């Protein structure tokens, strides 16, 4: 019925024991690949409640992130010991599961350790991981499936959700993608008249911009062959992401100061 | 990655009394936010994600949401508007600011809305790349009416 | 030397007395114009350090929200009856002259109750106060004089500053405003390409915008006469500063709530 | 004025005790943030204040700063920018941001700086209408430069 090795039955820095039961192993991918999962289940009626699939981004960056700094059951407190609850907890309502992927990812791993993969490695290795999460976890078959994600996820749970699609043993309901990566071109080209809006980029250098990169109406701030276009795309570059701000979020601090 | 601080998750992960908790084989290396070695290696196909929505969208079977903190400048809201509106969907709703309750605050603008047939955009004003950590009940709140496919605002 | 009938003994609310000497009284402005102000003695050797005048804008908010909500040397908090000191008060390097200008504004009065004002009035009616200021305390007539202001004080400031410079014994030294009205063709025709960019408005009310408002590379939101450029501008105007979004602060909450 | 709370200052200041510490005359009526009647008979003149400061920066004897923050709709930071850009004053420097030292977070970045021959225009990054209210010390710190005729940076 459920995976009775992988559940954890106490967890350090938890001043309560959880009201819902969590598990902690591993899901075999593609090949040799070992990904190491996090499951919550649902905090309200989680054998009714939607199966959650949630994916960090990077691509190398690990969905722990998701669960313990994001919206997971419990969060770690600055000490770095201390886990306390989240009261919007995404657990509250869907059984979440979050998956270290690719390979090498935190505590996820293959035999042979060769780490080097592609788009349609990764989305056909969390494809068999999602099918192995649903071998050890019967029950959940039937239920609701939402794939979710962040970031380079944009890229991971759309090539997923097309082969989810594909299994009609899967009750794929829908997918959510948070601050992702749809298009490379769209992202670019938004990005420099975000920063010129958001008054990171002065007139001079959007004036030098709008003549060196635009035709009458339209802007190529993507793939533009123009000499200057590139000399000035490479200032942004270092406007926006070498110059102190927080890249992640335009308004906090940066963490650890202002480089050198 | 720059202009983050991941120890408190480092510390916690690495501990080894918290690995035996969460099941993970002692002779495994340390844990760490992000591998660089991973990423390095990574060969990156796709381009465009267009084929893989309209291939989703043409069953009319699945609800997709794609939701963007506005303050973001690694992955921007504005990026991910283009792009759903470029797919051409039927249905397309009139842009409109979302509602969620602070508290004693009362209700407040969490962001807009931009719906069509099937699929979604949602800014979350104020809310940078990890939207969840920024804007918590407003994520919460998205996260709710999205699983049970009720409108956002 | 200084108006002693001014001066401020004890302040209700503060539980400290302060390092420095305060006055709150009247200076005469144009006509039967009686202007209040509140000064703030520098707290770092007041007998030397400079001269600003603080100005609020509207037309008709109070300059006493700069000092109680903004940066005096003390701040008023939610109770409405504690009053606790600012670490980052302009007064700790400054003698910072609060004027609640026209009359009428707060405790501001004329003899005729006549408020009814104008642009060059308010220069000529704060400029006669500035001189009044300098009759009750001669002592800071050779002080570095600094005029700052904020909002509409945009226009406040460099109109009173016009006149100012033209006096030789009033040592002017410069002038600071603080999101200020500087033009409003330039106000008007940034804040559409602001609202858009922040993401106030989609892109079926840009492109509208774009198309009925703009030519070649130029963009007239300011005094436009094209037919659906009026109602579209109308349409921003609706979603900016009657949606229930803070015009003031965009990230922040809109008090009260957002509107029925 | 909308989204804005004026309750607490309004409560202090019609405070009767207040009023006599501020030897304010007892028959004047009740302190209002913000008098609508002074707003509302009010006759705007000027529409745009570049020949004021045009005949201020002509005698090159006073110091000028435009100071905006970046988040505030009603007197947004780009008009105020455009502004002191057209005045087309001599000494431009490029534009670069400007730091301050926050208590054990180290150096930000407070803002940018856009200087000009005794005029520059800056940027107050997080900051609304009310830049001393949201962000103090960056306000004090410009301030501070301001008055010491330092740069900016
Ligand atoms: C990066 O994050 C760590 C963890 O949150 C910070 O270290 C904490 O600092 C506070 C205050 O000194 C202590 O109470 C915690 O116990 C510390 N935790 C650990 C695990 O050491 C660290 O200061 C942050 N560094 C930067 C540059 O922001
Ligand atoms: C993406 O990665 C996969 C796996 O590494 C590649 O597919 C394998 O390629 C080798 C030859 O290099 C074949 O021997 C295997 O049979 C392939 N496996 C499968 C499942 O097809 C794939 O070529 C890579 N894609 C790109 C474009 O680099
Ligand atoms: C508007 O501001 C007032 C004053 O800050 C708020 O009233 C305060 O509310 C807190 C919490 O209930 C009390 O501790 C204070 O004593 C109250 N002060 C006064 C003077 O009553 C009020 O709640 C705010 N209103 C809105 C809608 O935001
Ligand atoms: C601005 O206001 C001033 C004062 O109310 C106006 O000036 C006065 O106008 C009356 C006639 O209406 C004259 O009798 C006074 O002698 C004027 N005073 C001064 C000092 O000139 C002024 O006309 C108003 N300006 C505008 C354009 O409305
Ligand atoms: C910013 C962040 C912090 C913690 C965990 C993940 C992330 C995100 C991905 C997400 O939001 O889910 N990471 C990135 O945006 C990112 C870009 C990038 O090059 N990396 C990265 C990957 C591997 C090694 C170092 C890195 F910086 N990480
Ligand atoms: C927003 C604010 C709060 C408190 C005091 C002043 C202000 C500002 C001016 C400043 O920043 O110095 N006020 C406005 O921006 C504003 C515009 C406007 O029409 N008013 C106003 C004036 C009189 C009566 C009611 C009002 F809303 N006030």
């Amino acid at each position: 019925r459920a995976p009775d090795q992988d559940e954890i039955q106490r967890l350090p820095g938890l001043a309560k024991q959880p009201s819902f039961r969590q598990y902690s192993g591993y899901l075999k991918g593609s090949g040799s690949k070992h990904l190491h999962y996090w499951f919550v289940e649902s905090q309200k009626d989680p054998e009714n409640s939607p199966v959650v699939l949630w994916l960090n981004g990077g691509p190398g960056c690990s969905s722990l992130d998701g669960l313990l700094t994001e919206h997971g059951p419990f969060l770690v407190q600055p000490d770095g010991v201390t886990l306390e609850y989240n009261p919007y907890s995404w657990n509250l309502i869907a059984n979440v599961l979050y998956l270290e992927s690719p390979a090498g990812v935190g505590f996820s791993y293959s035999d042979d350790k060769f780490y080097a993969t592609n788009d349609t490695e990764v989305a056909q290795s969390n494809f068999e991981a999602l099918q192995d999460f649903f071998r050890l976890f019967p029950e959940y078959k039937n239920n609701k499936l939402f794939l979710t994600g962040e970031s380079y996820a944009g890229i991971y749970i759309p090539t997923l959700a097309v082969l989810v699609m594909q299994d009609p043993s899967m009750n794929l309901q829908g997918l959510a993608v948070g601050n992702g990566l749809s298009s490379y071109e769209q992202n670019d080209n938004s990005l420099v008249y975000f920063a010129y809006y958001h008054g990171l980029l002065g007139n001079r250098l959007w004036s030098s911009l709008q003549t060196h990169c635009c035709s009458q109406n339209k802007c190529n701030f993507y793939d533009n062959k123009d000499l200057e276009c590139v000399t000035n795309l490479q200032e942004v570059a270092r406007i926006v992401g070498n110059s102190g701000l927080n890249i992640y979020n335009l308004y906090a601090p940066c963490a650890g100061g202002v480089p050198s | 990655p720059p202009c983050t601080n991941t120890t408190a998750a480092s510390t916690y992960l690495n501990n080894p009394y918290v690995r035996k908790a969460l099941n993970i084989p002692e002779q495994l290396p340390q844990w760490d936010m992000c591998n660089f070695l991973v990423n390095l290696q990574y060969r990156r196909l796709y381009r465009s994600m267009n084929s893989q929505y309209l291939k989703l969208l043409s069953s009319q079977k699945y609800q997709i949401l794609l939701y963007n903190g506005d303050v973001d400048m690694a992955c921007n809201f504005m990026g991910d508007e283009w792009f759903v509106d470029s797919l051409n969907q039927k249905m397309e709703v009139q842009r409109r600011p979302w509602l969620v309750k602070y508290g004693d605050s009362g209700e407040q603008i969490a962001g807009f809305v931009k719906e069509f047939s099937h699929i979604a955009f949602l800014t979350i004003k104020g809310a940078g790349h990890m939207v969840p950590t920024d804007k918590p009940l407003a994520a919460f709140t998205m996260f709710s009416r999205f699983l049970n496919k009720q409108p956002y605002e």
